[PDB]
């Protein structure tokens, strides 16, 4: 699940 | 004048973090889409639990409901979207095309069409009826965080971790504005005049896209990793609605841009808000350390 997960520093 | 939006129900069920809370238009139902990869739908005023819909191979991003409230949408991790029947929970059509997760999805008004965005930095526009895609926007340079069709769907707004928003034109796929940190999140105003988008800086803006002007700013709230969906509540008086990372809902008064009241209640990051279409209740879904909804409800 990317949305749950975030990203990108 | 300020809410008082008090905690009325908790729907657990969900077994992994929920990523999006959904009413639908018919103000009975609320969807959820969860990294469990299941579809939950539940009562809209009492919280009671009705179905499970599962199909997808990973987590589910986003969900949303067609105008009908008979269809919903999903974006998957799988690369693919799904359009199910709400009321056999059965899966019609797989949505096929992009290259990598689906992060957001939208029906437009007339819910003839679904817009898609995705980490393949693209926007796609696919026919519900035959499940066969339109239109393959180049709409980003980075992942597309929202996607979302106007009033009268004849816009779509989209948004990306590229820091832009760009307003498209659906018939012909033109862009017809970009509006110049990462937008996690972006939709249009009930009217369809405004745009209400987030950035990874704890910010909130309210812009009038064809002046290019942002209007409002709201902040207070903790929002620096996540794609949290914001929201107009309109129902009662005029509030800024959205989710935070430090587990709590926000709400600003539209005018003054004061934060008018903190929901408390979640164990985790609130991702995902949702406003009921015709009373003063507010859906929140929490991630990973909490993964319910929360139903609150309120005199104005």
């Amino acid at each position: 699940c990317a949305r749950s997960e975030g990203f990108y520093t | 004048v300020k809410p008082n939006y008090a905690l009325k129900f908790t729907l657990a069920g969900h077994t992994k973090a929920v990523s999006s809370v959904k009413f639908s238009p018919n103000g009975e139902w609320l969807a959820s889409s969860s990294a469990d990869k299941l579809i939950k739908i539940w009562g809209a005023y009492d919280g009671k639990f009705e179905k499970t819909i599962s199909g997808h191979k990973l987590g589910i991003s986003d969900v949303a409901w067609s105008s009908d409230s008979n269809l919903l949408v999903s974006a998957s991790d799988d690369k693919t979207l799904k359009i199910w029947d709400v009321s056999s929970g059965k899966c019609l059509k797989t949505l096929k095309g992009h290259s990598n997760y689906v992060f957001c999805c939208n029906f437009n008004p007339q819910s003839n069409l679904i817009v898609s965005g995705s980490f393949d930095e693209s926007v796609r526009i696919w026919d519900v009826k035959t499940g066969k895609c339109l239109k393959t926007l180049p709409a980003h340079s980075d992942p597309v965080s929202a996607v979302h069709f106007n009033r009268d769907g004849s816009l779509i707004v989209s948004s990306s971790y590229d820091g832009l928003c760009r307003i498209w034109d659906t018939a012909s796929g033109q862009c017809l504005k970009t509006l110049i940190p990462p937008v996690s999140f972006v939709k249009f105003s009930p009217n369809g005049k405004y745009i209400l988008a987030a950035t990874l800086d704890n910010t909130l803006k309210l812009w009038d896209y064809s002046k290019g002007k942002c209007l409002k700013t709201y902040t207070g709230h903790k929002n620096e990793k996540y794609c949290i969906f914001a929201n107009f509540s309109v129902t009662g008086g005029k509030w800024i609605v959205s989710g935070s990372e430090d587990n709590l809902v926000y709400i600003w008064n539209l005018q003054t841009k004061e934060i008018v009241q903190k929901l408390q209640g979640h164990t985790d990051v609130v991702i995902s808000t949702a406003c009921h279409p015709t009373e003063n209740i507010i859906a929140s879904a929490a991630l990973e350390n909490d993964k319910t909804i929360k139903l609150w409800k309120s005199d104005c």
